[PDB]
């Protein structure tokens, strides 16, 4: 949801 | 001990009883943990192998657990909300999301799995033990608090009663109904006159310095002023049915009366709109123009009551010398927030860029003012950065109402904002930094003073350590004018780190930036009980925050083990507490404390008996 | 070239007559000089032969006055006072006593000898030199000063013709008598109830801090003061003159006429005990008490006004408010006088223990009250010490009046006195420690305040002077979040060092402690002007002075090489001073002015022409 | 004078 769009971008940051 | 009671109760319903849900039956639950127990184990010969391997480890658990979880970030957060007994004293959900996507992160592109999930939470030096491992109003000390707001109210109770009797006597002639008129009428004269002296927050700021503060509550003034309006709504609604009545009493012109109608409606007015509703919802312009209308009601009234105009004379030349004393640029500034964070329990860290000749003291507060948020609202809050910080200024607004919950709510679905501060005020401090192991004692929320008081304290506490550039001689130079202290503690008690997250947080950076060198000596001491945690189980959220700071900072455990067994729960002894401090020779010891009256009295008697310098700060 | 002329004029002199009086009619003077001159010579030949000995060599002129008064501590003062070309700016006989004694008792166990005393002599750095040797209204800077308190006498002046005439006119029916008493009525009204306000001492406190001081004259309130009860004791008698008058064209009971005659003794007692010669006298009580009775006029007046209370009311109010806000120990502190120093030129140094919690700015003056020489007297005075000092509190007390000289000439007849300040009072002045090459720049004798300022610029930047322990290193640290400034120049512009030889002493004081280290940077350049001393012979008292104080600290005469430059005579060439303030690079000048608003405007042209950022500091 | 006794004074100091 919300917090796995977080964890996708905190790996592509 | 509770895997063995759960054990026995599970083989006493067993025998009393195997379905799905029948299991969750003799668990006493809908649960997904066992659910997917049921779809792994798939009799009772099963449920005890399965037992049996569950209760006889606390890895073993996690690993159950985590396949009990398995069907990876969302889902990991799940197995750490399983593995918290959240009971008294919680981990806000912020950290929790931090927490799991640190162990989440280290272990790894995607998925983790659970054997290297393992090692990477062995590597966390604290998280270990913090996380829990199992599979599932009449006292003397409240009178003593509240004796100067009982003793406030009732000298104004008492002075209702003087002027309602006073006014019913001298008109006794006129007959049952011009009493009770003519004794609401003498009330109303005081009670809008002085209804406007509460709002002298250019006179608060200076009784609030001094000692005054102490003997009369100043903080109540908004919600006696709240009271008082209401008294006022009262008064003239009983004032206006005592002369309809009379007049009804007549049957059976001037200018007096319908300036009364008129009167009674911008009452209702200014009552109807001062609700609480209409802040809530995001009507913060619309509160104040209506409210804009008090002059009306003071107009009105002033050709209503012949004698009004000396009550509204004394306390409505103060009020419009006050409003007048304030202009646009009286000490205002336009200054920027240059970065908002949003700390965990909603509560808004705002950094605002200091304006070049803004001087204040550690413990001096500011009124602050966001027009995006409410155009004309001035809320005051301390300064939480030390005046050595001298690029910016921290504020932590924590969300108690509805202006700090606006801005913290706007802030969030979203960082240049306008802001307009106005000046510190505050209690001089020098008290503290002249002294010799100064013992601060803060209780309750009161402590937003105290943040920037011990970052004022460790900046000034490092400053005095020279380092030769030649050959590194790094000497620590005696006083400087400033501070002469040679130990500081610090005690925290609270109920809980409900909205302190960022406190809890601060201690910890003080205690990691001064453990590095407290092998020589340790000037600074952060105690903090909890007084609501029962048992030291149960303060394992506090733990958590601090193994993730430790990772932040790349610190060894030993930084925050000094303050891992000052960090305590349930409430102090203060035997213990002082007679250590005694047993400690750094100078006279110098209790300052900034709490409730009654732990003020407690602390005041202990300390006269050990022969320390009490004081009572009232920042 | 005077020499050449005194011979000139003894030769046309010998020519037109040779005995004693004749000898002494041709010099144009009784002289101890001349009698010895007659007597070391005992004719044209005799006289001419002398004088080409005395003429055609400086040492063989002061040997030749010596042997003159040669007929030894009291007859070298003499020889002083004949070397001393005594015009503009003087030597105060302090320092030439103390001159005196350093080359008496250096020199030799008896009296001295020329022989040995001329090498003494020579071995003084500065004497030689400064010692002269030889035988024997209407300006627009006026009204730009006074601009202001000429704009508060025509308010006063203006409000009284609007009372008197507003008053006249009504009562224009009363025939020619009680015109004049009801214009005198009306005036004395306000003149009483507004006498009153001129003495709120705790309410002048807190003007001057502000930028009101700038706008009105707030140090003239006491002789502003004596110019209200002038007018009063005027006005009072011709309403009594009127009054009579009255009742004589009547002659042609009430509570009213007989307080009248009340009111006109207690004025006259009031105006004959409060004169300048109940003062001088040593009578401070006798004065205080008798002017207590401003109470009695203030009720018989009411008594006597039938609209006077509401006059009395205000300031009455304010006044008695004033008068118990202050009560005993409000910030008063009974400290002890350490020691007292009588400085040249009738100027008493107080040293007075400094109370443990008292914290002062630079610059900020105190109340001081000494019972011994007044007991109800409180005068304002300057801590002329830097708040690093920690031990005692400086305060240099120039006698300017009678309190003041009552101290002096008490002290000086004779140190543990007994004495009461009251508190720091004074405008901020961190606007100077946080600026970079300021420029300080006084005029007159309001630079008490720049003793302090300039002692604590210079403790705070010898602070900033780090020594290692180890290795001797000494580096020198950057700012230190107190004091920024690069460079601090001081400008002094006085018509002489009257009472400020302890200043003229202090500047000398700060250029030996800083000119040992301007080998690599100078920090502090501190000028003089003398404006009264037309040409640098005449400023030869301040050479001996300096001379003089290079013999307390010992030290070379390249120390104040440096002051000896800067120490000029005359008025400045502010187009040359602020080029070269200009010419160096230390940071953006930021001029700071205290002194008269003709130099102030002078100084602000200057300065927004060149771009410094001009500041009047009013202290 | 004053000043001889001071001078005396001094000497003897
Ligand atoms: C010196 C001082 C420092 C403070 N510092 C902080 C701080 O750092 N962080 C923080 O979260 N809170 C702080 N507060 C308290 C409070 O949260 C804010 O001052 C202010 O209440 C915010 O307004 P609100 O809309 O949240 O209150 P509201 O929702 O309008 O009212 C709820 C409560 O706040 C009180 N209140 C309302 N308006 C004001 C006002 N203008 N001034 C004071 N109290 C008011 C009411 O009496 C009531 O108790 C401080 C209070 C004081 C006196
Ligand atoms: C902030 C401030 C600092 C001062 N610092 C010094 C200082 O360091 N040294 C010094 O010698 N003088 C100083 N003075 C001025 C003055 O010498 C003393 O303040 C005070 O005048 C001493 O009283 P007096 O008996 O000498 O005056 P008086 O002989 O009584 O009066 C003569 C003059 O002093 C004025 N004066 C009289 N009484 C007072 C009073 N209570 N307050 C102010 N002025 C008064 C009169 O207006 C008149 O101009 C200062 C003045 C101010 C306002
Ligand atoms: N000027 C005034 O009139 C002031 C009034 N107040 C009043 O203070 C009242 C209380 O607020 P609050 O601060 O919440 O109440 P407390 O002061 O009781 O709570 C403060 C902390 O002190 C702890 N504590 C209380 N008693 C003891 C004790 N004997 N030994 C050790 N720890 C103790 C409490 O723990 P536990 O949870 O076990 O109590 C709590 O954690 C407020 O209602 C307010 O009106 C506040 C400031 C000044
Ligand atoms: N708020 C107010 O209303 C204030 C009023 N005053 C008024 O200030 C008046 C003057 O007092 P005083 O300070 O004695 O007068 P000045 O300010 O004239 O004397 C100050 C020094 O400035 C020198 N000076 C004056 N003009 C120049 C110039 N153009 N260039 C260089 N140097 C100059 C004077 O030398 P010279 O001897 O050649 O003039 C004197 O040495 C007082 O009468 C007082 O009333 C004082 C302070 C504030
Ligand atoms: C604010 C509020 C209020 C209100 C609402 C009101 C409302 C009213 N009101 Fe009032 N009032 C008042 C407040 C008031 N009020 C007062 C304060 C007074 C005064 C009293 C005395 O002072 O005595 C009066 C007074 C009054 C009187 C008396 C008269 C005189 O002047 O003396 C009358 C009659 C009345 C009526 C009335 C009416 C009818 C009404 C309704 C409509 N009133
Ligand atoms: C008439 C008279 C009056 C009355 C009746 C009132 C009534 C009232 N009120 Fe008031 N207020 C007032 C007058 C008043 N008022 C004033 C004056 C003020 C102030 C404002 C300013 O400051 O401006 C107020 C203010 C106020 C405030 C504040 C705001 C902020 O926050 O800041 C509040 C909350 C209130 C509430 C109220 C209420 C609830 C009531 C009931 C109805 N208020
Ligand atoms: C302080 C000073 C003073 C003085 C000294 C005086 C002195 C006098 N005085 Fe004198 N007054 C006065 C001040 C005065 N005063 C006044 C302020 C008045 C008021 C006026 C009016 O207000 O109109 C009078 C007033 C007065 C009067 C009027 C009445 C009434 O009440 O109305 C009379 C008659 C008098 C007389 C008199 C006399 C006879 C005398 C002398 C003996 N007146
Ligand atoms: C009635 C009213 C009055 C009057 C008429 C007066 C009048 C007078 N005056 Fe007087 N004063 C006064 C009221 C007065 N006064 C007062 C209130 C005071 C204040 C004191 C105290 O603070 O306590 C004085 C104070 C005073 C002083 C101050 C002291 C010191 O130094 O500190 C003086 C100097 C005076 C002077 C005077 C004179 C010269 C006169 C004229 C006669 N004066
Ligand atoms: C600068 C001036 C300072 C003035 C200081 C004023 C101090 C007294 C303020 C009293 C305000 C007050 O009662 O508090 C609101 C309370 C909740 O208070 P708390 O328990 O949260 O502290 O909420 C309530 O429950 C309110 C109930 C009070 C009812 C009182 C009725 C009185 C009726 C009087 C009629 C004549
Ligand atoms: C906080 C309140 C602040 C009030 C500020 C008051 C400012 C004005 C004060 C005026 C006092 C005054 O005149 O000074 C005394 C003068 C000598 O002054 P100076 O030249 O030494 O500055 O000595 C004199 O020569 C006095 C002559 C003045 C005569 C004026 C006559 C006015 C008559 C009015 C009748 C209605
Ligand atoms: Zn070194």
């Amino acid at each position: 949801a919300a917090a796995a769009a977080a964890a996708a971008a905190a790996a592509a940051a | 001990e509770e895997d063995a009671r759960w054990l026995r109760w599970v083989t006493q319903q067993f025998k009393t009883i195997i379905s799905l849900q029948e299991f969750k039956a003799a668990l006493h639950v809908e649960s997904f943990f066992a659910e997917r127990f049921f779809a792994l184990f798939d009799t009772l010969q099963e449920l005890q192998e399965a037992l049996t391997l569950l209760i006889h480890s606390p890895m073993d658990k996690l690993k159950f657990l985590f396949q009990v979880y398995d069907i990876d970030p969302d889902e990991l957060r799940t197995v750490l909300q399983s593995c918290l007994r959240e009971s008294a004293i919680s981990l806000p959900d912020e950290k929790l999301d931090q927490l799991t996507l640190a162990l989440f992160e280290s272990a790894d592109n995607g998925a983790i799995t659970f054997e290297e999930l393992r090692d990477e939470l062995q590597r966390f030096p604290g998280v270990m033990e913090n996380l829990t491992i199992s599979a599932a109003q009449l006292t003397r000390a409240y009178w003593h608090n509240h004796r100067s707001q009982l003793f406030c109210l009732a000298t104004y109770a008492g002075l209702h009663v003087l002027l309602f009797g006073l006014a019913a006597s001298a008109h006794r002639d006129l007959g049952a109904s011009v009493m009770v008129a003519k004794g609401c009428g003498q009330c109303l004269n005081f009670d809008c006159s002085f209804i406007a002296v509460l709002m002298l927050r250019r006179c608060l700021t200076w009784l609030r310095a001094t000692w005054l503060a102490q003997v009369l509550p100043l903080d109540q003034n908004i919600q006696f002023h709240q009271l008082m309006g209401y008294v006022v709504v009262g008064l003239s609604l009983v004032h206006t049915v005592a002369h309809t009545v009379n007049f009804v009493l007549q049957a059976q012109h001037g200018s007096a009366s319908p300036t009364g109608v008129a009167l009674l409606l911008l009452l209702l007015l200014m009552f109807i709109c001062s609700s609480s509703c209409i802040r809530r919802s995001g009507h913060f312009e619309v509160f104040y123009w209506t409210h804009l209308s008090y002059l009306l009601v003071w107009l009105l009234l002033i050709f209503h009551g012949p004698n009004f105009w000396k009550w509204l004379l004394v306390p409505g030349i103060l009020f419009f010398l006050e409003k007048a004393i304030g202009l646009a640029v009286s000490r205002m500034a336009a200054v920027c927030i240059m970065e908002v964070n949003l700390l965990p329990s909603k509560v808004t860290h705002l950094l605002i860029k200091r304006p070049p000749f803004f001087h204040y003291r550690p413990g001096d507060y500011l009124y602050l003012n966001i027009p995006t948020i409410a155009r004309y609202e001035w809320h005051p809050f301390t300064i939480s950065s030390a005046p050595e910080q001298k690029d910016t200024i921290w504020l932590h607004i924590r969300s108690q109402g509805q202006w700090t919950n606006r801005l913290y709510e706007s802030f969030k679905a979203s960082c240049n904002i306008k802001c307009y501060i106005d000046g510190p005020y505050g209690t001089p401090t020098r008290r503290i930094f002249a002294s010799e192991h100064a013992v601060l004692i803060g209780a309750g929320i009161g402590i937003t003073p105290f943040a920037s008081i011990l970052q004022s304290i460790m900046y000034r506490h490092q400053k005095r350590k020279h380092t030769c550039p030649s050959c590194q001689h790094s000497w620590i130079e005696g006083v400087q004018d400033n501070m002469k202290l040679h130990k500081v503690d610090f005690i925290w008690i609270n109920r809980d780190q409900r909205s302190f997250e960022w406190f809890v947080s601060l201690l910890t950076k003080l205690e990691m930036d001064q453990a590095e060198e407290a092998q020589y000596g340790r000037f600074l001491e952060l105690h903090m009980y909890m007084t609501s945690a029962l048992g030291k189980n149960d303060m394992k959220a506090i733990g958590l925050q601090m193994a993730l700071d430790l990772l932040a900072n790349k610190e060894k455990k030993d930084s925050i083990t000094g303050l891992q067994t000052r960090t305590q729960p349930g409430r102090p002894d203060w035997s213990k507490v002082f007679q250590k401090v005694a047993a400690e020779k750094k100078g006279k010891v110098q209790v300052f404390f900034c709490g409730s009256p009654a732990l003020a009295k407690v602390l005041k008697g202990h300390c006269e008996k050990f022969g320390f310098r009490f004081f009572q700060e009232n920042f």
